[PDB]
RNA sequence: GACAAUGGUAGGAGAGCGUUCUAAGGGCGUUGAAGCAUGAUCGUAAGGACAUGUGGAGCGCUUAGAAGUGAGAAUGCCGGUG
RNA sequence: UAACUUGGGAGUCAGAACAUGGGUGAUAAGGUCCGUGUUCGAAAGGGAAACAGCCCAGACCACCAGCUAAGGUCCCAAAAU
RNA sequence: ACCGAUAGUGAACCAGUACCGUGAGGGAAAGGUGAAAAGCACCCCGGAAGGGGAGUGAAAUAGAACCUGAAACCGUGUGCUUACAAGUAGUCAGAGCCCGUUAAUGGGUGAUGGCGUGCCUUUUGUAGAAUGAACCGGCGAGUUACGAUUUGAUGCAAGGUU
């Protein structure tokens, strides 16, 4: 038995600053979802964290395709009787830009407890102006 | 530098001065043993490729031949009235790598 | 009306966790120089001087 | 003659009881509670040898084309190109040297590049 | 068994009616003080054989002690009246091993008086012999009279 | 260290343990006030008992009162009383008196 | 040799016990089969 | 040193482990037997040793013989305690 | 690579789904009764999200070795954005 | 080559007696200090009970609720661990922290990840909302005698055996 394992005396999180501006919905948290797992590092390890963060700006001019901005609905439930909401993607970008990405992306990453903390290194900002410069954060282009 | 050696159907990575456990071999105790089968030299010093390096052979000392801590083996199957208990103990050989 | 499962210990000893006896409002006696209740009177001198 | 049953029963069910220190509750006290826990790890553990191969092996090809796509490649492209020069270097290797060696790495990358 | 113990002639409770479990006697196998399933009886243990088997099975005791030197033909005993100690110093005489058979044509009193107390000494006549004193018996010793008695016998 | 202990007292052990935990720990002089002034069933005979561990720590040892303090406490189950009571309809139900071992411990810390 | 007695090779045999665990092969049922006349304590038809 | 076999209920066949007693042979015990408690020990399974504490008078081994010889379930029987 | 004969001991006589040739019903039923093959029954492992009968395939034991079947390669989730 | 206190007579104890029934009748539970009573004079707390010293004895964790003293169950102290979490409670992988054994590819605890719907009985088919068990201990079910048949072993053989 030879096979390395990562631990948190040897772990390197970097911060990254991605652009939404025109890019798919879809298309787009798809590759955010495996930085935020670290699939892209060479040291991965399964049980523990070894991501990085993500700061997505320009979220409100992301795209969609077709007329998925009237057929596409999300719900919602109370756990009251009747208590069933509703709301269009596209009312959605237009007043909150930021729960759209943040909802999109959480939904392709695992549901356990080390997956909630791993959802916790996203930022997503509807303009281009974070607050966030002390951490140094570097481009990047999607691939 | 290092060597990827292959003994008893799998792959090491071994050094000089190290440690290891393979299957039972043929020598005994205080004896030594050498690797034939060569299959990358790694380093910073001047590498080979594959399939195997004609040459560049390894030499280690035989220091112990035991077996593995006991394994027990059971299964069964519900509402059946099968069962079954087994026992085993796999022998290894311990070397100590020379020089590569 | 009649419990489904018996209770386990673990589950016993968290209900139990509030069970506990008070401990009263005792300080000494400016005379008796025993321990006494706030606000009564000394049983072994009998003063209070209020 | 008269065969009592002594000193024959209570060391059997003691053996049964020492194999489950560590259970929860009455699975480490009780012989028919802790006797049902100790057959059903048994068998767990019988299953889980066998997915032990199958789980590490799963990590290290997650771990070569983390490596391979650093050079603007694939896995499926990569393994193809080695297999063509004969190279015969398991992924358990291939990862072990990623990791720390990554100018050796390189130079493989080159060699199964070249075979297409 | 159930029939012999002692009571248990009437029914405990109703067979319906309650959460207990059906019952006929309180002196059943399952009831503390009641009842034997399956126990010893008395019975024998002895059987048979073909008389041939018997004279062969004898003579191969009486082979087997000669094949290991452990048979001596005395002259006679003269043993007026009972004494161990005599009897004892006899045995040291011939150097006989600590458990000795002594054979004889016919009984005679005073051979098995001073040799009865003696511990591992055993003493019976020429047509009373048996498979189990030969084959216990470290040594042999008959007597030169009774040695021909006993020829005849098998045959 | 000294100790005193009362066997086969006829109150619940689980009665008795409420007021042990008031006292464990604190000094001798301090706990013979608490025992005091409480209004429990299980105060005069728990003081009795370490009233009786006090006068142990200076007759047969000799150490001085002012350096007394609770070491350990504890009660412990004895036998049971088995009892009847009559219900309705011809039924009886059992009930059970159960008895306490109380154990005190006196140290000085030294 | 009363210590040292050995018997004749293939003359002797040990009986069969059943209803003594499931290893043997004959625990619970024993060979009876399952909830017939022939399962049943005190025989079962006549021989003709 | 070679090739070939080994999922399994109802059932058929074979080889074994442990418990109490008996007959021979050879051995332990107040310088501490059986039982009990603890441990990181050995065998393919049932199981077998060793060390320490408790205990205070009996008990292993070898071959063979004879059986009231192996317990988690029967709304099972009795005792104790939740 | 079996088959047959003589003798010792058995168990079984409640079956199920799928494909296919038919009766019955209404070219209804996870219906019912027969012909033929497979699987379950007494069969773990992989696929069909979960799912005895469907698809692939029959576990003597151990390994942090390799190649394949059904089915697959944007993320959950191993493999072509 | 019978039992050894749930065994052996219902009864090893003063048992056909406690108890139950109008009555004829039915019917239990209860053995063990030490070789020797040598059965704890005396002091202390307390109304007593009980307890701490002293003493007896080889031993009082042998003090009459008295040989040995298992499990369920009830308490006290402590090394590691736990208050954002969806758990047939285990198994495989695995940092940190505390220890050091029948000496060997060591012991305890467990942040986090993968997989996983108890057991028995009965059924074509049961995680089943079909049956059974509150828990621990003890007891608790193919046996024996006479006949028949088949196989193995053994002696003798146109004879074999009472």
């Amino acid at each position: 038995r030879q096979t390395f394992m990562a631990n948190e005396s040897n772990i390197e999180r970097k911060w990254y600053v991605i652009d939404a501006e025109g890019q798919t919905l879809g298309r787009l948290s798809s590759e955010v979802a495996s930085i935020l797992r670290g699939k892209n590092k060479v040291t991965y390890t399964p049980h523990v964290d070894t991501g990085d963060y993500v700061i997505v700006i320009n979220a409100s001019k992301i795209e969609f395709t077709g007329n998925k901005e009237t057929d596409k609905v999300y719900y919602r439930h109370s756990n009251h009787p009747g208590g069933i909401k509703s709301i269009t993607a596209g009312e959605l970008r237009r007043t909150n830009p930021e729960r759209l990405i943040e909802n999109s992306i959480k939904g392709m990453l695992p549901s356990t407890r080390l997956g909630e903390k791993q959802g916790k290194k996203l930022f997503v900002y509807g303009g281009a102006e974070h607050p966030h410069a002390a951490q140094q954060p570097e481009n990047y282009e999607l691939r | 530098m290092f060597a990827i050696i292959e003994t008893g159907g799998k792959q090491i990575k071994v050094e000089e001065g190290q440690e290891i456990f393979v299957e039972k071999l043929d020598v005994n105790e205080g004896d030594t043993f050498t690797f034939d089968k060569v299959l990358f030299v790694g380093g910073d010093s001047v590498k080979v490729g594959a399939p195997t390096v004609e040459g560049a052979t390894v030499t280690a000392t035989v220091n112990k031949q035991g077996r593995g801590k006991k394994i027990t083996v059971f299964t069964y199957k519900r509402r059946k009235n099968s069962k079954r208990k087994k026992g085993h103990r796999q022998p290894y050989t311990k070397l100590t790598i020379d020089k590569i | 009306a009649v419990p489904k499962r018996r209770t386990s210990k673990t589950r016993k000893n968290k209900r139990r966790t509030h069970f506990k006896i008070s401990v009263p409002g005792m300080t000494e006696c400016p005379n008796c120089g025993e321990y006494k209740l706030s606000h009564r009177v000394c049983k072994n001198c009998g003063s209070y001087n209020g | 003659p008269r065969v009592k049953g002594g000193t024959v029963t209570r060391a059997r069910r003691k053996k049964t009881i020492k194999l489950a220190k560590g259970y929860f509750g009455s699975k480490h006290t009780l012989y028919k509670v802790a006797k049902q826990q100790v057959m059903k790890s048994g068998q767990y553990a019988f299953r889980d040898r066998r997915q032990r191969k199958r789980d590490f092996r799963k990590l290290w090809i997650t771990r070569i084309n983390a490596a391979a796509r650093q050079h603007e490649m694939s896995y499926s492209r990569l393994m193809n190109g080695l297999k063509k020069a004969g190279i015969d270097i398991n992924r358990k290797m291939l990862s072990e040297i990623a990791i720390s060696d990554e100018k050796a790495f390189a130079q493989l990358v080159t060699k199964a590049k070249d075979a297409l | 068994n159930r029939s012999a113990v002692s009571g248990g002639g009437r029914k405990p409770w109703k067979q319906k009616g309650t959460g207990r479990a059906r019952q006929g006697t309180i002196r059943a196998p399952q009831w503390r003080g009641g009842g034997i399933v399956f126990g010893p009886t008395p019975r024998s243990y002895a059987y048979k054989m073909p008389k041939k088997m018997r004279r062969l099975a004898l003579r191969s005791a009486l082979s087997f002690k000669v094949q290991e030197n452990g048979l001596t033909v005395v002259d006679a005993f003269n043993f007026e009246a009972p004494k161990t100690k005599e009897f004892k110093n006899v045995l040291s005489t011939l150097e006989q091993p600590k458990k000795v058979l002594v054979v004889t044509e016919n009984e005679d009193v005073n051979v098995e008086l001073s040799a009865r107390n003696i511990p591992g000494v055993q003493v019976t006549t020429a047509q009373g012999l048996n498979v189990l004193d030969i084959t216990n018996a470290d040594s042999l010793v008959i007597t030169e009279a009774a040695a021909k008695k006993v020829e005849e016998v098998l045959g | 260290e000294a100790k005193a202990v009362a066997r086969t007292i006829r109150i619940a052990p689980r009665k008795v343990r409420l007021v042990l935990d008031l006292i464990r720990g604190k000094n001798a002089a301090e706990a013979i006030a608490i025992l005091k002034l409480t209004n429990k069933a299980s105060s005069p005979v728990i003081e009795k008992v370490l009233m009786s561990a006090l006068a142990n720590a200076e007759h047969n040892y000799d150490m001085n009162t002012d350096e007394l303090v609770v070491k350990e406490a504890y009660a412990n189950e004895g036998p049971t009383l088995k009892r009847f009571r009559p219900r309705a309809q011809g039924r009886a139900s059992a009930i059970n008196k159960r008895t306490s071992h109380i154990t005190i411990v006196v140290s000085d810390a030294k | 040799k009363l210590h040292e007695l050995k018997p004749a090779e293939g003359s002797r045999k040990e009986r069969n016990r059943v209803g003594r665990g499931v290893a043997t092969g004959n625990g619970k049922t024993s060979g009876r089969g399952h909830k017939g006349q022939k399962a049943r304590s005190g025989g079962g038809v006549r021989p003709g």
